[PDB]
């Protein structure tokens, strides 16, 4: 499966959860942004690689990033 | 004659490319910044920009003329 | 004479652009402004996806692949 | 202002560009057209 | 020079070109002023003038004259060009000025271009040329 | 630094990296990233504001 | 215990292949208010039925993209379940029944890093070693 | 409801302030640029409509105006052509002598050189041959002086400045409401009765009055001086009952169903004046005649404001079966909802139309002195095939943005158009194995014939001498064409076309049109055309039956019509929308059009063109090569690009040197196109990023920063010059090739 690190310059926005299309990532409560709330990968088995979640994330550079690992039915997004 | 001046000039091209394939995969995987702090590939890496904009130059004014003097003369 | 002169430009343009080509690949294989941290994902990769404008043949590999071409029209 | 509205369109940078571009065609095949075949200045 | 370099005037090749020369213009002698002015250049074998641009006065013509020239409006437009986004940018909607000419800023710049070498001087001369390599953008090494 | 405070990015991985930006606020609490930094040049991604820490800035002005 | 009644015009080519006998199924159940039209993950025009609608999918992605259809239909009680060949339905979303982009109380951070993307190792440092430089 | 004209009234004020806006019109763009991706965004967002407002009734004022826009420069240009014909051509020349002088209407200034290009045309004048085919169309017309031309040039400026000036009153001043245009049964009446109706009528009139008596005479051999103007033919009836006895007969014979009595001035001959070898006028007047009583009758189809007539709505519905569920239900609402419905509609059949008319205009050559005009024939041909195929990957495009934007499921639910969404993946697979199928058992053979060729197998290749391919069906339907006049057509003399069978008919010298003998060579060419149209059929339906969704990306409607992937996930998701499919579709459309123009000019140089013994033996162009070199691809290489280039690559000190230099420059465009194709942004944006550092050294660093172009843009970029400079290159081929032989 795909690799989805999230790291500490998150603002809690929530764009990359709202944007990812197989519920990989979700929001957790956190102290270190104003939002108080981190984004999480906690289902990256179901992570397809899209990198919507990138796109999605405001921050300069990103917050979540998503590293292409071992390829799975579920990775390779097959319906067969 | 002619077989022999392509097939090693064709080589030739290969491992040249390849040098530099090998070189950029050196800086990706091996290249460790702390063990050349100072030295000359620091140094290369540093003004890496002045670099590529002045090969784009030449790359522009060699092909801007060249292919300009071939079209003129066309 | 002249046919020689226009053809060794051609040539030297073939060279600066080829080297162009895998010294930007070389140097921008750890990263750039578009992909920082380019060395975290190796050497040969897609792409960073279609965020950020647009990420297509941005790895060091994606130059050796560019340059293949301009070393064969060299 | 209509005028300055129709100033602004042309300084619109196509519309410059062809303007301009046009002048600097027009300067170039009239000084051929009087003077033809320079491959040098002559000395 | 060399490699079979003539005068032209004396190349008998470009005596039979010039007898069959083709009018460039509407003026009918426009064939014959070409070779009337070609004939001072030096001539390969096939009757060609071949310009010799190593800088020799006696053919400065050739590459030398034109070069001067060409640097001469080469370097005014390039002045020209960064004096206007210069000038811009001390504005507010300079993003707006670059797609929409502020032709009360760029036809004075335009006109004062002529003085581009003595502008380019004075302003390598005074650092405020170019930017410190500390303050431009770069990437991560 | 503070609002108003024209400022130098220092971070190397930021698209403003030595580049200057304006301080929009500065969050006055224990978060990593307080000050957030307006610029007049949008990065790749279109934006033109992005949280520093205050150690990633030099106040230039 | 998936209730449900199949979406009227349920049917196309673009439906269940060999892998949700073999390898593994997803379905999709949400309450509507009103029988209403709505576009199948895979092309087809259904019809929804007034209360409990059940939709098996091939894959997940199929779930969330009708979800965020039925969310545009003002419907968020929609649960996907996988569902394995052995019948072994598993509820996976909402998977605490909150919704991932709002948050919940006893949700731990997963795959976090406390650093800037930067501030990441070298590739030459994490050479012939196990770790990746990411972790 | 009753059809009737309502407007809204000064709607949109006219002032140049917006002029002055860039990108007024898209939300977005009205803010302004900050990156050079924006003036893209302005030129790629500018038409399309659909984006400026939600509104159908603004989109539909915009579609109208905008229309009167397109009409107004087309005309234009039809102007400009004619006026080029009275002031810059030797027509007047040509008229007196079409065989020897060659239509010219392009004259060169002599600046550089460059008036070489004004080479000796006939009729003591110098100028670029013009191969647009003009100047057999004002022949047609029964024009006979420039004056004529002048006149018409100037009408046509005056009928420009009409549809300028519509344009701006139908948007600024009075402005159909949405009512008004979704009077689509009013619209086919009027257009199928006064457009193509009276306009067909019209022009019958012109022919029988003014065209049959011209032609005529200029083909009895009178002096274009001595042709009486073309309104004497009314003001003296004389004159017009010595060409055509029938007009003595007068109008009475049309009232009292004497039709018989106008049968010397509207026949039924078939084949071609043996004098020009184009169509009889007299035919061509009856087929008018005969065309605008059909479409006025047809045009009264529709029901208007007074009950008689069919609603399309009821007609479709109607039309349902026991395999297609509601059958046409819904569609009623698709066409007079969505724009891009009725654009994807008339693209897909005026794109199969305009290459219908390609092969009909060159069998049944209808203009005098067309059929042996071999450049004006090859290049018109060519220029319509095209054309044609341009507007079928437009209909494409258009269906798959109607899919994505304008499609309703709730309209569409258990319809021919929701039934085929549901059995896509048994559509495509069908259709991708008889590609394969096609391309192995038509292109392979070819392959096989290169390969048996090569190892001196000649006995062993597919061909008319070895393993024939007999296309016995179309043998078996010329015969049937050929035997039709007396026959199952009794009131025909000759054939439609000669190309069916029947003789070599010849004007001049030359042959105008002969039977096109099909064997082997044009049995693997025709399964060639099916293979390359079926692919091109495969990428464009798959665009636009998986515009909406796949089994890869589930929510691709969202992503929209135009966007470049969903990332490396999934393995890797490039050019999965619709645009994507469009673009690829374009490269087999031209890979496709190039072998139909090829097959073209290969096939009627060798195998019908060229010149004939006083004996009446045919010496064809190529020598009939094609029978035994069009089998290989070697003969293909050789025989045809290699052969038939020598005249493009010769041309430089010539009055073809242009073409030449078109040539090189076309072979330059798509070799660049190489670049944008094969590439990607992110090398693009990271080499920019160090020539920005270069400008930010030295303080020229623009405020609008620099942005590679977008992944869809490089590909459009691609795909615009690779056609460019394809289709250039063959048009200079041709054209230099053509100008030479032919
Ligand atoms: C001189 C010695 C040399 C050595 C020891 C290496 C060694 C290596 N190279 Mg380097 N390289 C070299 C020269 C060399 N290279 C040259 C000259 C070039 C320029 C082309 C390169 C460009 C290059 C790139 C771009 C990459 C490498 C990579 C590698 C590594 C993995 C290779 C691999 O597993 O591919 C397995 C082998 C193949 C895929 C071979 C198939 C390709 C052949 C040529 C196909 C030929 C077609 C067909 C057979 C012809 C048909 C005939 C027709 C008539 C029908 C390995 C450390 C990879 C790496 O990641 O480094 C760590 C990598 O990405 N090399
Ligand atoms: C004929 C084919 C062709 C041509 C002309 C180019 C040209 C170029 N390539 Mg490309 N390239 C090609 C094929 C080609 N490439 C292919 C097949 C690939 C593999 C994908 C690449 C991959 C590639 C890479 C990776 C790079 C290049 C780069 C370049 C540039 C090198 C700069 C230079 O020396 O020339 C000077 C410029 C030219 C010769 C361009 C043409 C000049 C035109 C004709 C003048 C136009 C003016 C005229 C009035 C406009 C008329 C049009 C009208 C509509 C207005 C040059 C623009 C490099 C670059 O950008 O360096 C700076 C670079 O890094 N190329
Ligand atoms: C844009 C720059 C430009 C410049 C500097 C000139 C300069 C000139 N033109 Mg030219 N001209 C131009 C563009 C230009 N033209 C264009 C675009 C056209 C096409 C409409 C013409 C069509 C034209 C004609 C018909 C004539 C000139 C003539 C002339 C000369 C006499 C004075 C005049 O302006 O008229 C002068 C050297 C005249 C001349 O001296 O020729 C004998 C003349 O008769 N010009
Ligand atoms: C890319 C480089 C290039 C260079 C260096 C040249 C150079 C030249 N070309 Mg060529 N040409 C080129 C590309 C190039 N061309 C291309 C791409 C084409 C195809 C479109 C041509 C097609 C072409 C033709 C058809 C002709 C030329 C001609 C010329 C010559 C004179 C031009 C002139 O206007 O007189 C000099 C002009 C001046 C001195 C006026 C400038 C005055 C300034 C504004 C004063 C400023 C004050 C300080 C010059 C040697 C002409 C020639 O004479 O051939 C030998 C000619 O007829 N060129
Ligand atoms: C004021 C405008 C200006 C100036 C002073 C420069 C200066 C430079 N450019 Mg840049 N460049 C410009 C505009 C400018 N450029 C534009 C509009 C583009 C997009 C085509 C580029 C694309 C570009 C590339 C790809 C490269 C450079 C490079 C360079 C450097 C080397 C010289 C060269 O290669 O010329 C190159 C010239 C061109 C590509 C054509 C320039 C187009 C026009 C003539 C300039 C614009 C004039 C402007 C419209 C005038 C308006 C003024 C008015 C408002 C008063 C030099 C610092 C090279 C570098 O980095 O060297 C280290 C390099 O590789 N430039
Ligand atoms: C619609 C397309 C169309 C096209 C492509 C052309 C193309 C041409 N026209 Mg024609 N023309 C047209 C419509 C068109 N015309 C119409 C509708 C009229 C009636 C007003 C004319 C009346 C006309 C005249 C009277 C002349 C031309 C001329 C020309 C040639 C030179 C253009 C020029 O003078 O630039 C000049 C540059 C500018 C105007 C911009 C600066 C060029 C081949 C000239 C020609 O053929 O010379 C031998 C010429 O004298 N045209
Ligand atoms: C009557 C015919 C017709 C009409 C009214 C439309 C209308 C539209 N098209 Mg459709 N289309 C058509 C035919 C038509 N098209 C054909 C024949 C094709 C096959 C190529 C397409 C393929 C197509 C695609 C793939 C797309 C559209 C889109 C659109 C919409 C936006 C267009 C726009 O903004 O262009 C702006 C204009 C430009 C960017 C400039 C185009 C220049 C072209 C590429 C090259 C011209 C070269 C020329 C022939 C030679 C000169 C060369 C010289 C200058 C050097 C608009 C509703 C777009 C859409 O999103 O729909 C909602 C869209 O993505 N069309
Ligand atoms: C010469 C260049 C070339 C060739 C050979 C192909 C071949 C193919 N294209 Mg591709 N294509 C090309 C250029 C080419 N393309 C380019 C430049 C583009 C970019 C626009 C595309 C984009 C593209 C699209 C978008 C699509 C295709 C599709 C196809 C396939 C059509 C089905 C078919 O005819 O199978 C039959 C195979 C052939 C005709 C190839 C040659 C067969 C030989 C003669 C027989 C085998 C000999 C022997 C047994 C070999 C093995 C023995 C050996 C190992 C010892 C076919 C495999 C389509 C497809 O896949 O649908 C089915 C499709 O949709 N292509
Ligand atoms: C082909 C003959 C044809 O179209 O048959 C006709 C048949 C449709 O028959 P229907 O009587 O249902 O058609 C009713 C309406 O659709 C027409 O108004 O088509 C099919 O069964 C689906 C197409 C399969 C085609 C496979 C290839
Ligand atoms: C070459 C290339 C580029 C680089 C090309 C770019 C950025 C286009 C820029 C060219 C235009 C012509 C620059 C025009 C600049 C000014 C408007 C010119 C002003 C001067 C005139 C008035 C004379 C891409 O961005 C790209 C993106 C995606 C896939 C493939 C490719 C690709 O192949
Ligand atoms: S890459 Fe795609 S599937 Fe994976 S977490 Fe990001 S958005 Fe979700
Ligand atoms: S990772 Fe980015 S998009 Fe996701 S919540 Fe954090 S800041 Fe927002
Ligand atoms: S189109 Fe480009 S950005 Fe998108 S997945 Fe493919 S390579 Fe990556």
């Amino acid at each position: 499966s795909h690799t989805v690190k999230i790291y500490d310059t998150c603002i809690g926005c929530t764009q990359c959860v709202r944007a990812c299309p197989t519920d990989v990532l979700e929001m957790v409560p956190w102290d270190g942004c104003k939002a108080a709330q981190v984004a999480s990968s906690p289902r990256t088995e179901d992570c397809v690689g899209c990198k919507r979640c990138e796109t999605a994330c405001p921050t300069d550079f990103l917050s979540i990033r998503v590293y292409l690992g071992a390829e799975t039915t579920r990775s390779m997004g097959l319906a067969y | 004659q002619a077989a022999l001046y392509t097939h090693h000039q064709y080589i030739a091209i290969f491992l040249m490319v390849g040098a530099f394939a090998h070189g950029a995969i050196f800086l990706v995987r091996d290249y460790d910044p702390e063990q050349n702090k100072g030295n000359v590939l620091e140094r290369v890496l540093q003004h890496k920009e002045a670099i590529i904009s002045h090969l784009s130059w030449v790359s522009l004014f060699l092909g801007f003329h060249t292919l300009g003097l071939y079209v003129h003369n066309d | 004479g002249p046919g020689d002169f226009l053809v060794h430009h051609a040539i030297a343009l073939g060279l600066h652009t080829t080297t162009l080509i895998l010294v930007k690949g070389a140097l921008d294989a750890r990263g750039s402004k578009l992909m920082p941290d380019k060395k975290d994902f190796g050497y040969a990769f897609p792409c960073d996806g279609p965020g950020r404008g647009g990420t297509c043949d941005i790895s060091a590999w994606d130059s050796f692949y560019l340059s293949l071409f301009w070393a064969l029209n060299t | 202002d209509q005028s300055s509205y129709l100033i602004k369109f042309i300084s619109t940078a196509p519309v410059a560009a062809t303007i301009w571009l046009t002048i600097t065609a027009g300067i170039l095949i009239e000084f051929n057209r009087f003077f033809p075949d320079l491959l040098f200045h002559p000395l | 020079l060399g490699a079979d370099l003539t005068p032209c005037a004396e190349n008998p090749a470009f005596q039979a070109l010039a007898k069959n020369a083709r009018n460039t213009t509407a003026d009918p002698q426009s064939g014959q002023k070409r070779f009337e002015r070609y004939s001072q250049a030096l001539c390969g074998p096939e009757g060609y003038p071949h310009l010799i641009v190593d800088g020799r006065l006696d053919r400065a013509g050739d590459f030398l004259i034109p070069s001067i020239l060409f640097l001469y409006i080469a370097g005014w437009i390039g002045w020209v060009g960064r004096a206007y986004l210069q000038a811009i940018k001390k504005d507010s909607d300079t993003e707006q000025k670059e797609i929409q000419l502020d032709l009360g800023i760029a036809l004075p710049i335009i006109a004062t271009g002529f003085a581009w070498p003595a502008a380019a001087v004075k302003e390598l001369l005074s650092g405020e040329l170019t930017a410190k390599d500390s303050e431009i953008t770069v990437s991560p090494r | 630094v503070q609002r108003g405070s024209k400022v130098r990015i220092l971070r190397p991985e930021s698209y403003w990296f030595q580049d200057v930006g304006t301080v929009a606020s500065v969050d006055q609490s224990g978060i990593k990233y307080p000050v957030i930094v307006r610029f007049d040049k949008v990065n790749y991604a279109g934006i033109n504001t992005n949280n520093f820490a205050v150690d990633e800035l030099i106040e230039v002005e | 215990t998936l209730s449900g009644k199949t979406p009227l015009f349920a049917g196309s080519t673009g439906g269940l292949l060999t892998k949700a006998v073999e390898e593994e199924k997803y379905a999709i159940t949400w309450t509507s208010p009103k029988a209403q039209v709505f576009e199948l993950p895979t092309g087809g025009a259904a019809t929804m039925h007034e209360g409990e609608n059940l939709l098996y999918i091939a894959r997940k992605e199929y779930g969330i993209a009708l979800g965020g259809q039925l969310r545009k239909f003002k419907i968020t009680n929609y649960k996907i379940y996988r569902i394995l060949p052995s019948g072994e339905t598993t509820f996976i979303h909402p998977a605490d029944g909150v919704f991932p982009e709002k948050v919940n109380a006893g949700r731990e951070k997963v795959r976090f890093n406390a650093r800037s993307i930067g501030e990441n190792p070298n590739p030459s440092q994490v050479k012939f070693s196990g770790k990746a430089t990411y972790d | 409801k009753k059809a009737r004209v309502i407007v809204d009234k000064d709607p949109v004020p006219t002032s140049f302030e917006k002029w002055a806006q860039p990108g007024h019109f898209d939300r977005t763009l009205a803010r302004g640029p900050k990156t050079t991706t924006w003036i893209w965004n302005l030129h790629a967002l500018a038409h399309d409509f659909d984006t400026h407002t939600s509104d159908l009734e603004d989109i539909s004022r915009k579609i109208f105006a905008a229309h009167f826009g397109h009409l107004a420069v087309v005309t234009i240009w039809l102007s400009g052509m004619i006026f080029h014909g009275a002031k810059f051509s030797n027509y007047e020349a040509w008229l007196s002598d079409p065989l020897n002088v060659r239509p010219s209407a392009q004259v060169v200034w002599p600046i550089v050189g460059q008036d070489i290009l004004n080479g000796d045309v006939g009729g003591g004048f110098h100028g670029i041959q013009i191969t647009s085919g003009l100047f057999q169309v004002w022949r047609g017309w029964g024009i006979t002086n420039s004056f004529q031309l002048y006149c018409t040039a100037i009408g046509g400026l005056v009928l420009a400045g009409l549809f300028l000036f519509a344009g701006w009153f139908h948007y600024h001043k009075r402005a159909p409401k949405l009512e008004w245009f979704q009077n689509v049964e009013s619209m086919l009446n009027h257009h199928l009765q006064v457009l193509l109706g009276c306009g067909s009528l019209g022009w019958a009139g012109h022919l029988i009055h003014v065209s049959a008596p011209i032609n005529k005479l200029m083909d009895a051999g009178v002096a274009v001086k001595d042709i009486p103007l073309p309104h004497e033919f009314i003001l003296n009836k004389s004159l017009l009952i010595d060409l055509f006895p029938g007009f003595a007969a007068g109008l009475t014979p049309f009232f009292t169903l004497n039709w018989g009595q106008y049968a010397d001035f509207l026949t039924f001959k078939g084949g071609l004046n043996p004098v020009t070898g184009g169509l009889w006028m007299t035919d061509i007047a009856h087929h008018h005649l005969a065309i605008a009583v059909v479409f006025i009758i047809a045009g009264h189809q529709y029901r208007t404001n007074w009950g008689i007539g069919h609603s399309i709505k009821e007609i479709l519905e109607n039309h349902k079966g026991p395999f297609t569920g509601e059958g046409h239900k819904g569609l009623y609402e698709n066409l007079t909802t969505s724009w891009h419905a009725q654009l994807a509609t008339n693209l897909a059949f005026l794109g199969s139309l305009t290459i219908i008319i390609a092969h009909h205009m060159y069998a049944m050559p209808p203009y005098p002195y067309l059929a042996t005009d071999y450049a004006t024939q090859l290049c018109i041909f060519t220029h319509h095939i095209w054309i044609g195929g341009f507007l079928i990957v437009g209909g494409a495009a258009h269906a798959a943005i109607f899919m994505v934007r304008d499609y309703d499921p709730v309209v569409n639910q258990n319809n021919v158009l929701d039934r085929v969404i549901r059995h896509r993946d048994a559509i495509i697979s069908h259709l991708n194995w008889v590609c394969i199928f096609l391309g192995f058992h038509s292109f392979g053979l070819y392959i096989h014939n290169d390969t048996m060729r090569a190892l001196g197998r000649p006995q062993d290749m597919f061909s008319d001498t070895a393993i024939q391919l007999q296309p016995v069906f179309a043998q078996w339907v010329q015969n049937l064409h050929t035997l039709a006049p007396g026959g199952t057509a009794p009131n025909a003399l000759e054939p439609v076309s000669y190309a069916f069978g029947g003789g070599v008919l010849a004007v001049g010298g030359k042959v105008a049109m002969m039977p096109i003998a099909l064997g082997t060579a044009d049995f693997l060419i025709h399964h060639i055309h099916a293979f390359t149209i079926h692919v091109t059929v495969l990428i464009l339906l798959k665009g636009v039956l998986f515009a909406r969704s796949s089994r890869l990306i589930p929510d691709k409607a969202n992503l929209g019509f135009r966007f470049p992937c969903d990332g490396p996930g999934r393995g890797g998701t490039c050019q999965v929308s619709g645009w994507d499919h469009v673009f690829l579709g374009l490269f087999w459309m031209y890979n496709s059009l190039s072998i139909v123009i090829f097959h073209f000019s290969w096939k009627m140089q060798s195998d019908v063109w060229g010149t004939v013994d006083a004996a009446g033996n045919v010496s064809h162009i190529t020598g009939g090569n094609f029978a035994q070199s069009a089998i290989t691809i070697n003969g293909w290489l050789r025989d045809f690009l290699w052969a038939q280039a020598s005249q493009v690559i010769n041309s430089y000190g010539s009055a073809l040197s242009a073409y030449g230099l078109m040539f090189l420059g076309a072979h330059f465009v798509w070799a660049f196109s190489l670049m944008f194709l094969f590439s990607g942004r992110g090398y693009w944006q990271e080499l920019i990023e160090s020539i920005v550092w270069a400008h930010n050294k030295l303080k020229v660093a623009p405020a609008i920063q620099p942005r590679a172009l977008s992944i869809t843009q490089g590909r459009a970029v691609g795909v615009a010059h690779y056609l460019l400079g394809g289709i250039a290159t063959t048009w200079a081929f041709f054209h230099a090739h053509i100008l030479s032989v032919g």
